[PDB]
This record gives structure tokens, C-alpha cells and sequence, in this order.
């Protein structure tokens, strides 16, 4: 489990399975009180790195689940195509909602 | 005109003793990031100024500097030429502390004619030549010009601009897939207070009357952008009338030979591609170049870095940003460049007034901060909420967690649905490591390029995802001072005496010892070998005609002081 | 009981018990005659300020029960975390509506 | 009425300002908060401009010793926070306070 208290407890592996808005409530409730006899002697704050890509991973799962209505997104810049030599091509201005039904 | 070495010669003669080496003194870099060296500085500059300089006092009349009394008055032989004493047996530039030495007089060259001091040529000459060049040129409507009063004035800048900003770091492909989140941002911004916004960086006014311009905004702020457009064109214009065409020597033609704006050895103050630099290289090719990247000399450019390996340590690394459609490849035309150094070194000052300063960010402290979102689930055949009153909208108080990022919105008050806060997922591809500083020197040009003078050599410094931030505050508890930025300023002309209270470990004496002379690291650069100096910061500072006339008379002050350019401009 | 007429009738003890409203309602009904025999020596001022604290823990109680719908409040400056470490701290600006179902 | 108010107190506008500065109130009023401090500003300014800077004696700088207004011996009529006397006592420190 995430644990920042042992700073070998907090690690991506955990970060993925935990949602997006639980970490943060998480995070508020621990104490300040962190054991100083753990600690990563490997720069910390490669596990605040470790943390900022987790975050990530659970930003993504959340993203993926909001995806079942989105609309795909397409190149919003021109010559960007497989055969530009039957037609030219465009971009596109994402000023839309993802809301389909 | 440049026949300085028996001068020279005759002032080594005589035997003069002085101290206070701080402003000619040009160090290099210690690899550390820039926290570090800027504490040394600190120290150093506060502990190795044993009398105060000579170069500061500009306020004196012609009458007080034709007085004997005046001490430099016996280095103030020739127009274009600036006599100073120096530490003597080093080399430019050397270790991080100056070795104790003999010192010695040195002639470094004045570049722009706006470098002799205000005694000799003062402030109303400067305006009423900036008035008799902007006899039927484009101006500015009073709208705009208000607009843009009150947005540099305002303290209230929410700091989410400035976050947003330094994840952008200007590319296009963050650009416009951000689109949906900063049309929104700016709309709820204006009709708050009436005020436009993204007027730090370069790189933005022109994206959004790109793709922001075709009536998405109110017909209000596009038409402020197109007028400060035009202004900045109106600019490019005029330098390009007030010389004569037809000619170039071995380097750049009649233009960068007669102006400054116009040259490519000259760099802007800010750099988010590393374009710039590929065409300061390929432009001269004939004065001797050097470039000082964080120590190593040599700058190492790569394509977009991906998300897992951002490696927030490196050295000698710099980012291009991708690609938006294996050597590197400029990025924007040629005249993109001219016109940054227009805008930054001629609108921004104009309307700042040396109040704006430029910082550093944190990206280590900046990115785990900004992966807090907490946009609710929309149930599926269902519609999502627009207004923040009902518990639904990210905005509302049942979705709003201490330490987030709709906090963050809340407290700027503004309105945003969920697809643009998701897009902050997809803006994550792209990373930025680290802002840092680079030194770039070269040979004066071919124009005044003789025998002696090419061992003369002029420095000046820049950032690389930098920022430029415009009324410090220091009284703002809700966040912390130093959080994501700290001061940096290398410039006369955007030094900030207020901005440094974001700094740790500042003291009263530091402060009013820095109220006085513009802090600036030796390894940045020294005001007597830079291109830019104190007299046009004095004029632009103390100078109060209009905003028109000051933007012309500075335009008309940057020219070059050069016997190839007076052909040009006695013509 | 609560009597003002006997200064040492009116204590903070009584207070308490008593509502919100209903003491000032208390308070306008009753008769300005106060029987001079009794008294606080110990500066009757007191128990003006007893009179305060008793009115502030009536309207404690009445927050007390309002809290059933409002939401709880958070610190409104930074620099108040306890593991800051990780991320950085903002305040809150109060302008929200307790109401919330 | 169409007037501002909480004018008696120093710290009252800049608290204004650095908490309703983005838009709570009409553009109106935050607007004349902003001209006052606006003013104030100038005249510090004006204060700096009309002396000679780069010299300091034993007791405070150039500032203090031309110029009242910017002197720390001197105290405000109205004082909320004892900083105030905190930065007489550490200003001066010479004249026998």
C-alpha cells in the first residue's frame, strides 16, 4: 500500500490502483510525523517524481473512463496525411463537447 | 575614429588606484542550477563593494558633470568610446571570485548612440527626436492603451497565468490543444475587470490572433492585439525606412549594420527554441563566437522529452519542443526573431517603466503540484453542468479539496468545464527540465571592426524558460513567497529593487543596497561590456512624455554609433 | 435560575441552558427594579462579562446545531500542511453557501 | 448611494485589494481602491526621486534623513500591530529613545 509515511512504501506500482480524488483526501489526512529511520537515500524526490507519474497514471485511467463518450480527437494541423496526393489537408480548431448522447 | 592606443597608452602612464571591480568583472558558470550562484552572488556583491560606483550616478546635470569636482570627468575623451579601469593580467571571463591585481584602464566601445550618459545628451532631446520621427506613423487608440495601463499595474495577476504560461513554454502543440481551456480563461478574465491577459510572453499574442481570430472573442481584445501588432509592425517599418538600401559587406547587409533590432547577434531576453541560436551562428561566422551553456562551452539540443524519463538534474541540455509536423530544424522564420526583440526591448519597457522583473521557475516543485484534478464522472446520456451552483460542476464546493488545482481556479474565480482540465493529461507529454542562463560573446562588428578593436569583446546574458513577471507582491499570504519562482534579473533595463523579497535569506541591508545599483551577476554579464546600459534605463525610467513618443524615442535611440552607420544616417 | 434582579442569580452556568432568543426576549420583559440589597462586590461588571461568555456559548450551541448542514471550513493561508514536501499549500477564499442538500 | 466606504482604516483597502481584486465587486469600485493605492505609490516615488541616493550616516538612510515621511522614528496616530515600535527601536538606536 501507498504509505509516505516509510518513504519505501510510496511507490507508481500503488499510485495506479488508488483513484483520482482519494489521494488527495489520502494525503490531507496523514500526519506530519513521517519516521526519519526509512528514507530514500536515492534523491526523495525521485519518489516526488515517483508521485507526480503516478499521478499521471490515475489522471489517465480517469481520462479513459470519461473517454466512453468523448469524440475522437483528430491533427489540428495540416500535412499530416497518408495520401496528400489525391486532396489537401487540414486541421481542425478543437472548439467543440465531447458530449455525443 | 579608433586610434584609442596611444590614449590608452598615456592613461596606463600615469599611476590612478581604484576599487570596486563589480561592474566590469564577467565570471563563468559553476554548473550549479541557479539557486546557488545566485546566494554567492549575494554574498560576494554584498561584501565586495568597498565604494560605490560611478556609473549609477546619472542624475547629475550638465553643469555637476562639467564641474571639476566631477571624478569621471577625465575619462570622457571620446564619444564612442567608454574609458574604465579594470583588474589587469586577467582574462574575460575567469573564475567565479575576481584575483587580486594591479589596476589597469580599459576602453571597451559604445555600440547604440543612446549609451552616452544623460549629462551629455539628456531626456528631452531623446523625446523630441522621437516626436519628429513619429510625425505620420501608426499610433495606438487610448482604449488599448488604458487596457494595457491597468494590466501592467494590476497586482492582482493570478499566479494560474504565470503556471500556465511556464507549461506552455510557448509551443504550438501545447498551443492548440490548450485552445479549449485559454479562450475560456481569457473571456472570464476580461469581463471581470476589463483587463487582457497573456502579455508576458512573446509567444502568445501572436498564436492567438492566429487561431484566436475569427470572432471566438469578443470583438474587443482581438482588436487590442491587432492594434499592438501593428504598433510593433508599424516599428519594423519605420527601421527599415530610415536607412539606406542597397548594400552589405562581409556580414549583414545596410540593416543590422545600421540597427541593432535588426541583428541576429543579438538575442532576445527570453528563449523558448533554441532557433535563435542556430541563426546567431550562422548569421556573423566571422567574429569570433562563444557561447557559455551552464559551464561546458557548446550547446546540446534535442527533440521533445517524453514523460517518464524528464531527468529534472542535467547539464548542457536544451529542449526544442518537438517538432509540430536526425539534425535540428529552426522552428520560425527569421523575422520572428527581430520582432521579439522589437516587442520585449521596446513595448515592454515603454509601458513597465522598470517595474517588471524576470524569474526562474521550478518545474520539480510546478509539475506534482498541477496533477490534482478531481473533474467528477458525467453519467452516461446525461449533459454536463455549466454553471458552478450545482454540486456536478467541478467548480462547486462539494468537488472542492485544500490543495488542488480547482482550488487554484476558485481563488482566481473563474469558470471551466471538465474536457479543459482533462486536456492538462494530454498537455503532459511534453516536459520542461529546468530554466538556465547563456553567455554569448563576439567581436565588435565589421562596421568598426580594426586592428584593435576586435580584442574587444562585448558580453551579455539570457534566459532559457525564463519568465517575466510584472508587479511583485509581497503581500499576498495565500501562497507562499518563492514557491514556484525566484528572481534572476540580468539587465539594466528589467532589474527589479522589489522583486527580490522572493528571495531566501534577504536582509534590510541587502535590500537597500541593491535599491541603488541593479543586481546582477558577474557570470551574466557586466554593464560596461553589455550592449544595453544604465543611461537608457535612466531616460526610460525617469522619462514621462506619453506612451507613443517614448515607444518612437527609444526606437529612434537603439541605432548604432558606428562610421559605416553615420553613412547611413547622414544620408 | 437566570434573575437579574438578584445579581447572584444571573452565572454563566444558567446561561448555557438557556437559548438564543429567548434571553433577549428575556431581558426586554423584565422590570428595571433590582433590589440594591444584592449585589456582586467583586466588580458587577463581571458578571456583565459572564453575561458575554454565557451569551457566546448560547450562540455556540446554535451554531452548533446550524453545523448539521454547513460544510466544514479549511485554513485560508498556506504554509499549513504537514507534509509540504510532496505539494504545495494554498488558502481558500470563504465565499461559498453552507447550504448543502 | 453610489459611494465606497471603509476608508478610516489603513488596513482595510489593501486587504481590498489583495483579496477583492479579481472581480468580486463591480468594476467601479475596486477600480478607485486601485487609483488611491495608485496615488500613494506616486507619491513614495516622488519622495525617492526628489534626493540624492547612495549615501547613509550612522542612523537611517538618505530617505529618513531628508524626508519624514519615510522616516521610522516617527509613528502613525493609529496603531493596530506593534511592529511599528519594533522597527522605531531597531531603526535608531542612537538617539536616546
Amino acid at each position: 500500500s501507498r504509505v509516505v509515511f516509510d518513504p519505501s512504501n510510496p511507490t507508481t506500482f500503488s499510485v495506479e490502483a488508488i483513484a483520482a480524488y482519494t489521494p488527495v483526501a489520502l494525503i490531507r489526512l496523514l500526519n506530519a510525523s513521517g519516521p526519519l529511520q526509512p528514507g530514500h537515500r536515492v534523491d526523495i524526490a525521485d519518489a516526488r517524481s515517483i508521485y507526480t507519474v503516478g499521478a499521471a497514471a490515475s489522471a489517465a485511467r480517469a481520462r479513459a473512463n470519461h473517454n466512453a463518450n468523448t469524440i475522437r480527437r483528430t491533427a489540428m494541423f495540416a500535412e499530416t496525411d497518408p495520401m496528400t496526393w489525391l486532396r489537401p489537408t487540414v486541421g481542425l480548431k478543437r472548439t467543440f463537447n465531447p458530449r455525443i448522447i | 575614429l579608433l586610434d584609442v592606443e596611444a590614449t590608452l597608452v598615456a592613461l596606463r602612464q600615469q599611476h590612478l588606484d581604484r576599487q570596486c571591480y563589480f561592474g566590469v568583472y564577467v565570471a563563468e558558470g559553476t554548473e550549479d542550477t541557479l539557486d546557488v550562484q545566485m546566494g554567492r552572488f549575494m554574498e560576494t556583491w554584498a561584501d565586495m563593494m568597498p565604494h560605490h560606483p560611478h556609473w549609477v550616478n546619472e542624475h547629475l546635470t550638465i553643469l555637476q558633470f562639467i564641474a571639476p569636482s566631477n571624478p569621471r570627468l577625465r575619462f570622457e575623451l571620446n564619444p564612442a568610446f567608454d574609458f574604465f579601469v579594470a583588474p589587469g593580467d586577467v582574462d574575460l571571463p575567469g573564475p567565479q571570485r575576481p584575483p587580486e591585481a594591479m589596476p589597469t584602464v580599459n576602453a571597451t566601445l559604445r555600440i547604440i548612440n543612446g549609451n552616452i550618459p544623460v549629462p551629455l545628451c539628456p531626456i528631452s532631446f531623446r523625446d523630441c527626436r522621437g516626436t519628429q520621427l513619429g510625425l505620420g506613423r501608426h499610433t495606438m487608440t487610448p482604449a488599448t492603451i488604458k487596457a494595457v495601463k491597468d494590466t501592467f499595474e494590476d497586482r492582482a495577476y493570478p499566479t494560474i497565468f504565470y503556471m500556465l504560461e511556464a507549461v506552455i513554454h510557448g509551443n504550438e502543440r501545447n498551443f492548440c490543444a490548450l485552445l479549449r481551456l485559454l479562450t475560456q480563461c481569457i473571456r472570464g478574465y476580461w469581463e471581470q475587470s476589463h483587463r487582457v491577459a497573456f502579455v508576458n510572453n512573446f509567444h502568445m499574442l501572436m498564436y492567438i490572433t492566429t487561431y484566436l481570430g475569427n470572432g471566438e472573442l469578443p470583438e474587443v481584445c482581438i482588436n487590442i492585439y491587432r492594434d499592438l501588432l501593428q504598433h510593433v509592425r508599424a516599428l519594423r517599418q519605420t527601421i527599415t525606412d530610415f536607412t539606406i538600401q542597397g548594400e552589405g559587406h562581409n556580414g549583414e547587409t545596410s540593416e543590422a549594420l545600421n540597427n541593432i533590432l535588426t541583428d541576429d547577434t543579438f538575442i532576445a531576453p527570453i528563449l523558448w527554441d533554441c532557433d535563435a541560436l542556430i541563426y546567431r551562428d550562422e548569421a556573423a561566422r566571422d567574429r569570433l563566437p562563444a557561447i557559455r551553456v551552464s559551464g561546458r562551452n557548446g550547446y546540446q539540443a534535442l527533440h521533445f522529452v517524453d514523460m517518464a524519463g524528464h531527468n529534472f538534474q542535467r547539464r548542457d541540455n536544451v529542449l526544442i519542443h518537438g517538432r509540430p509536423v536526425i539534425p535540428i530544424t529552426p522552428h520560425h522564420d527569421r523575422e520572428w526573431g527581430i520582432l521579439s526583440k522589437i516587442y520585449y526591448y521596446i513595448v515592454i519597457p515603454a509601458f513597465s517603466r522598470g517595474s517588471c522583473c524576470t524569474m526562474g521557475v521550478r518545474y520539480d516543485r510546478l509539475y506534482p503540484a498541477l496533477q490534482a484534478v478531481i473533474v467528477p464522472e458525467i453519467p452516461a446520456d446525461e449533459e454536463a453542468p455549466t454553471t458552478p451552483e450545482d454540486p456536478r460542476h467541478p467548480l462547486h464546493a462539494h468537488q472542492l479539496v485544500p490543495n488542488s488545482l480547482n482550488v487554484y481556479f476558485h481563488n482566481a474565480h473563474l469558470t471551466v468545464d471538465g474536457d479543459a482540465l482533462l486536456t492538462l493529461q494530454e498537455l503532459m507529454g511534453d516536459m520542461a527540465e529546468r530554466t538556465t542562463a547563456i553567455l554569448v560573446s563576439s567581436a565588435p562588428d565589421a562596421g568598426a571592426a580594426t586592428a584593435t578593436t576586435r580584442n574587444m569583446r562585448i558580453y551579455d546574458g539570457a534566459l532559457y524558460h525564463g519568465l517575466i513577471m510584472m508587479a511583485y507582491q509581497a503581500y499576498d499570504e495565500t501562497i507562499a513567497t518563492g514557491t514556484f519562482f525566484y528572481p534572476v534579473p540580468v539587465n539594466p533595463l528589467f532589474a527589479c529593487p522589489e522583486h527580490l523579497a522572493s528571495l531566501r535569506g534577504m536582509t534590510n541591508a541587502r535590500r537597500v543596497l541593491a535599491k541603488m545599483v541593479p543586481p546582477i551577476p558577474p557570470f551574466l554579464g557586466a554593464n560596461h561590456h553589455a550592449t544595453i546600459r544604465q543611461p537608457v534605463a535612466y531616460h526610460v525610467t525617469h522619462s514621462k512624455s506619453d506612451f507613443n513618443t517614448l515607444t518612437y524615442s527609444l526606437l529612434g535611440g537603439y541605432f548604432k554609433f558606428t562610421p559605416i552607420s553615420l553613412t547611413h544616417q547622414l544620408r
